[PDB]
DNA sequence: TTTTTTT
């Protein structure tokens, strides 16, 4: 009380010492009002840094680590008596006023001790801060609590409310609440219930699976459930790993209670989370000068050249591939009409080479090269799969690993051992961009695909389509074909091998040689946030002579008596156009060039009628 | 424990200004008050329930404005407190009732008359819910917000309790009907009173007690009997709404939603269609023990106000004016899949379908069904998936399928108590089969078993009332001229027979038609508008869909006799062109049904009272460009 | 209980 009172005094002159922790509170409460007067409120919750608390007081951030309950209770009563004396609070509502939502507190970084796993958490981090990190598991629902149980007494006038609270929910150990609604007011007039002057937040309470590579060896990861309120909650999902600050709570009788004759049970724990924090262990960052820097590779002559060079630099003779990798990576334009017919934003690229070849190893690299990527094996992946997945749960529908991922390109080994009924499925996938079982599910993923000819080794007399296992259909559906297999030159075979022993002879920079590790090109990173930019600032267009030219070209192809990997379509029309877009995404052009329709329609000829 | 708030609003003087915008408020704009004259149909009985617009308020505000009065802002206070304002507005109700112009009938209203008879006994002396025999309720506000705008599962909040909302998303399940005691009648011989017990929670413990002031003067203990005749009972029925699969996150499941649907608005909703539905977002209370483990944790539920389902005089001139844009039957055909170039005929044959043939049962008690089938085959790349998604968008209730992805039983019927498969969904709709080839002839047992008898077998039996659409692939991918027509079909002849016409379409190299469908497809991909005749809207052209259904055409006797001289000529066309390459299948006494379906379908379209010989020969023509179109090859 | 389907 005192004690919390002091407390309260201090977290307000650590909010003084730290002028932007205020400043914060009050940014989300002039955010609020701004978005309240144009509509998307901030909710009243501050995170700071644990640091900067023992930097006003050393003594407070210990204080609030070994007691949660007393400290931070206080702590966030003064910031919330700092955002209410900075907010403007204007016009507010009676069920805003009702709601009187606390100003919430959180620390960051510099955790120590308090820095937990859940097999390492311990009975004295109960009734203690500390911050858990492990891998979500059995994520509760959604479920709406109530701050007070607010009522309006008939005829009386007045508007009686009843508060309640919970265990879990206050840090602070308390007598349960009723948790019902009074029948009769305290004047003795029938007391209703007030719906929406009643406050609810919603409450979810998510166990933390300890990390499978931290769980020991014949032993299963520990798990501690964190509690979570108001946008804490639904902050992960099961299968993710989080970190969160969250103060352990030794909780129940434990055994201590009379009904419990064995007294074997120990004291529940449960975790009570002040802040949710999802990690990634990803997403490129982009920054004003690497946009500088993108937008002097796009000056660059030949932009695309620059980046599918840079992509799988280390992979010799796939850089043609790796082009036409760019521009799946681009994916071209995804357009919706009027008339809700869809242009596809994403490209389809086939090659067929026998093992060893590298084509599925550029594949895998360029799952890498791919922010968010789906990786399969024609000979372990199933087409009905990958176009939806079911789970036994009543059951539970699964996305398919082509819908999973459905902007991003999917990169599958083996196509060609991939059965046709497989590839019907993908089909589905390739054309409409929609897959339907009775649930439907969108696939409209880019489809990068490594194969191998049928007999294992391509053969010039065999037609591209004849050595390929997939139908001439798959071939059209598919965006680009291309045969890259393994082959025996002199010289080729003496540059190969240079290749190989340079990325033997290359030294990480920790491991010197024989130490085992653990024309310019941008870096992989800076070229995936290209790519980025390019799909985030670009968005190309159709011009009239870039139009034309992708007409023409497909006109040519339909007409051109020469073999093609698959048969001339006004859907190989439509991706000459969105192979286009991509050139001029690559290009970071509104407008697509007729130029860059031209060379994207000569990845389509080296795609169909042979190298272009 | 109770620290009051005063608050910037005060329920006096809203419900004060309430009462008032009912005797005020009125449709003049549109033209007593149109509030005074529901109230006056109530009184008469003749309105079981009370809608009261936010928009009208809302303009009744803003009158108040152009007056200079300020607004109590009743509008955005129901959005404040709905189910506050609710009890206010039953007041208001109350008290600008009129008396009845027309007699209630109150002696068959056995509450009615031991009403009189209690209040003469007796000289809020019963409920006032128990007096009212109508149902508040509250519709939309036009948009011009959040009960304006439509909201997803997950997008509502717990904030939004106590709000009136509309929400968006799939009706998961209805539960059955039940009734719902308003209010709760005890009697106890001992006293001869009548106590009356308001009931307005989910469950009630029963007074078992008499309260009468009888039974206390006479000191006896009663107990008291409640009585259904005297008890008021409410029909109350649930929704589950799931949220749409566009409001959907990747890699999330749509959440269902209860709501509580009670009154005159109980029974509304059907699970097929979406709905689109204003309610007042409450908490729902939990049970004493499971609220003992909730703690703070509470449920929640909506109770509908408005309901509303995205699927006369101006359905008439919409008709009449696509009569005067002129050739309806060609026009539509043209109208359906405005995008797709060509395939005009196969069109014409889905909208043939779209529109129906007479369904004539015999006084002996034969049954033909009226409802046509159509079949599609096409090389691939033809716009066969396509055609049949814009045919699936084109139906209300149409439902589109795949072979692959669902089983046929379960299109048919989808065993988990029984529940309506896609052909159910169907039922006065289009269920439709892509790659329907591809679809197992067991599947296809099943589908024929519905195709030729509308109704299902199991035991559980539907009456599954629709028509079956299907585009399905030439064997091995492709047609082949070598192959017989049948053989390309590669389907039973009993299929060929249940279905009125199948198309065949083959792909053919052209370099007019390459030009042609070329243009047309990048005047498409530049604007999304069809190059070019204007496509009629799909609602205009649903709407004549239905009114060439009215028109249920009967056949004449020089029709009749032309019919069954062309059933004649097909018989013998059958039996002299066995050639396999040339046979398309045996002329069939139940295919001229089929014939006799689709001229029934024409007249409608041409909504002809009677089936004309022009029909008949249109009918045939179609099933003729369906051989021709594989015999120009 | 009865499909559904993964072992």
């Amino acid at each position: 009380d005192a004690v919390f009172g002091d407390r309260v005094r201090r977290f307000q002159e650590f909010l003084d010492t730290f002028t932007s922790y205020r400043d914060s509170v009050r940014s989300i409460q002039v955010y609020n009002s701004n978005n309240a007067a144009n509509y998307n409120i901030l909710p009243h919750r501050i995170i700071i840094s644990l640091d900067d608390l023992r930097e006003f007081d050393r003594s407070f951030w210990s204080g609030i680590l070994v007691e949660p309950a007393y400290f931070i209770p206080p702590a966030e009563k003064a910031l919330t008596d700092l955002a209410d004396s900075m907010d403007d609070v204007p016009h507010p509502n009676a069920s805003a006023v009702s709601s009187r939502h606390p100003w919430k507190l959180s620390f960051k970084g510099s955790f120590g001790a308090h820095a937990l796993s859940p097999r390492t958490l311990t009975a004295q981090h109960l009734n203690k801060l500390v911050s858990v990190e492990g891998i979500v598991t059995k994520t509760s629902l959604v479920r709406p609590k109530l701050i007070r149980s607010v009522h309006y007494a008939a005829k009386t006038g007045r508007f009686h409310y009843r508060d309640y609270t919970d265990a879990t929910t206050t840090l602070t150990t308390r007598i349960p609440t009723p948790a019902i609604y009074p029948t009769e007011d305290t004047e003795g007039n029938k007391l209703t219930t007030e719906y929406g002057y009643s406050t609810f937040i919603d409450h979810q309470r998510i166990t933390v699976q300890e990390m499978p590579e931290m769980a020991p060896a014949g032993q299963l990861p520990r798990s501690i459930d964190v509690i979570l309120d108001d946008d804490l909650v639904d902050k992960t999902k099961p299968g993710d790993r989080v970190n969160v600050v969250g103060v352990f709570k030794s909780l129940g009788a434990g055994g201590m209670n009379q009904s419990n004759s064995n007294t074997l049970i120990g004291f529940k724990t449960l975790i009570l989370g002040n802040t949710v924090y999802p990690l990634h262990a990803a997403r490129q960052m982009l920054t004003d000068f690497d946009i500088r820097n993108i937008n002097k590779l796009s000056k660059k002559k030949d932009i695309f050249d620059i980046l599918s060079q840079s992509l799988a630099p280390s992979i010799y003779g796939h850089d043609h591939i790796k082009k036409a990798i760019l521009l799946m990576l681009m994916g071209g334009v995804e357009k919706n009409l009027e008339n809700g017919s869809h242009l596809r934003g994403d490209i389809n690229i086939l090659m067929v080479g026998d093992p060893s070849t590298a084509k599925s190893q550029l594949l895998r690299f360029v799952l890498n090269t791919a922010s968010l990527a789906i990786a399969t094996t024609g000979r372990g992946s199933s087409g009905v799969g990958l176009t939806a997945a079911v789970t036994t749960d009543e059951r539970r529908l699964e996305a398919g690993a082509m819908v999973l991922a459905d902007r991003g390109v999917v990169c599958i080994d083996e196509f060609d051992k991939m059965t046709d009924v497989d590839r019907v499925a993908i089909h589905e996938v390739m054309e409409q961009q929609t897959v339907t079982i009775h649930t439907t599910l969108n696939a409209r993923c880019s489809v990068i695909a490594a194969a191998n000819p049928v007999f294992g080794q391509y053969d010039v007399n065999r037609d591209p389509h004849q050595n390929i296992a997939l139908p001439d259909s798959l071939l059209s559906r598919f965006d680009l074909l291309f045969v890259v297999t393994d082959d025996i030159n002199e010289i080729r075979d003496r540059s190969i091998s240079e290749h190989v022993l340079r990325t033997h002879r290359y030294l990480p920079p920790g491991y010197l040689e024989g130490e085992p590790v653990r024309p310019k090109l941008v870096t992989i990173p800076f070229l995936r946030k290209y790519v980025q930019y390019a799909k985030e600032r670009v968005i190309p267009q159709l011009t009239q002579e870039a139009i034309n030219v992708i007409v023409k070209n497909y006109t040519d192809l339909r007409n051109d008596d020469n073999t093609k990997k698959s048969p001339i379509t006004a859907r190989t029309l439509e991706t000459l156009i969105r192979l286009a877009t991509a050139h001029a995404k690559v290009r970071l052009s509104k407008t697509v060039n007729k130029v860059d329709a031209k060379v994207a329609a000569n990845l389509l000829r080296f795609a169909l009628l042979g190298e272009d | 424990a109770l620290p009051s708030i005063q608050l910037p609003v005060d329920y006096n003087n809203l419900f004060n200004e309430i009462t008032d915008f009912l005797v005020t408020f009125k449709q003049d704009t549109l033209s007593g008050p149109k509030y005074m004259a529901m109230l006056q149909k109530v009184a008469n009985r003749e309105l079981n329930s009370v809608i009261i617009d936010l928009d009208d308020i809302l303009q009744y505000q803003n009158e108040k404005f152009l007056q200079g009065t300020q607004a109590d802002d009743l509008v955005s206070a129901i959005q404040q407190n709905a189910n506050h304002f609710t009890e206010l507005f039953c007041r208001a109700i109350d008290n600008n009732m009129p008396l009845p112009t027309k007699e209630i009938d109150y002696k068959d209203d056995v509450l009615d008359v031991i009403l009189n008879q209690r209040r003469l006994r007796n000289e809020e002396l019963f409920p006032p819910n128990l007096t009212r025999r109508y149902f508040l309720y509250f519709k939309p506000l036009s948009q011009n917000a959040i009960s304006s705008k439509p909201l997803s599962v997950r997008q509502i909040k717990g904030d939004f309790l106590g709000q009136l909302i509309t929400v968006r998303g799939i009706i998961t399940r209805v539960s059955d009907v039940k009734p719902a005691v308003e209010v709760i009648a005890y009697t106890c011989d001992q006293c001869g009173y009548e106590v009356f017990q308001e009931v307005n929670s989910r469950t009630f413990t029963p007074l078992s007690e008499c309260t009468s002031e009888e039974c206390s003067q006479n000191q006896t203990k009663g107990q008291l009997f409640m009585s259904t005749r005297a008890s008021k009972f409410s029909a109350f029925q649930e929704c589950k709404i799931q949220e749409l699969s566009q409001q959907v996150p990747v890699g999330h499941i749509p959440r269902s939603l209860n709501i509580h649907v009670n009154g005159t608005l109980v029974r509304s909703l059907s699970p097929g269609d979406i709905v689109d539905v204003t309610g007042i977002f409450l908490p729902a209370p939990y049970t004493g023990f499971k609220a003992l483990k909730a703690g703070l944790l509470t449920e929640t539920y909506l109770e509908a106000q408005f309901v509303r389902q995205h699927k006369t005089s101006d359905v008439e001139e919409r008709v009449m004016e696509l009569i005067t844009s002129g050739d309806v039957y060609n026009r539509l055909a043209k109208s359906i899949a405005p995008e797709i170039y060509g395939n005009l005929d196969v069109k014409k044959a889905l909208l043939l379908l779209l529109v129906g043939g007479v369904d004539k049962r015999v006084g002996d008690g034969m049954k033909i069904r009226g409802d046509i089938n159509v079949c599609l085959m096409g090389d691939p790349g033809v716009a066969k998936s396509q055609l049949l998604k814009a045919i699936c968008k084109i139906s209300p209730r149409g439902v589109y399928t795949t072979g692959k992805g669902s089983s046929g039983v379960g299109l048919t019927a989808a065993v988990m108590i029984l529940e309506g498969g896609a052909l159910v969904l169907a039922d006065n709709g289009i269920c439709c089969i892509d790659e329907f080839d591809k679809m197992d002839e067991s599947d296809r047992t099943a589908i024929h078993e519905v195709m030729e008898q509308q109704t299902i077998s199991i035991n559980t039996t539907l009456n599954a009332r629709t028509s079956i659409l299907a585009a399905a692939n030439p064997l091995y991918g492709r047609y082949n001229p070598r192959l017989s027509p049948l053989d390309n079909i590669n389907l039973p002849a009993a299929l060929l027979s249940r279905f009125d016409i199948l198309f065949l379409m083959l792909d053919i190299p052209s370099r007019d038609d390459d030009e042609k469908l070329a243009e047309h497809v990048t005047y498409v991909h530049m604007h999304n508008k069809q190059p070019d005749f204007t496509p009629v809207e799909p609602s205009k052209m649903r709407e004549y869909i239905a009114y060439a259904k009215t028109k249920r055409p009967v056949m004449s006797e020089a029709v009749n006799d032309y019919v069954v001289q062309a059933y004649i000529r097909l018989r013998q066309d059958s039996k002299r062109e066995m050639d396999s390459k040339f046979s398309f299948g045996q002329a069939t006494p139940r295919t001229l049904l089929g014939i006799i379906r689709l001229s029934q379908a024409l007249a409608k379209l041409r909504l002809a009272d009677m089936v004309d010989i022009d029909d008949v020969e249109e009918a045939l023509r179609l099933v003729r460009v369906s051989k021709e179109s594989l015999y120009q090859e």
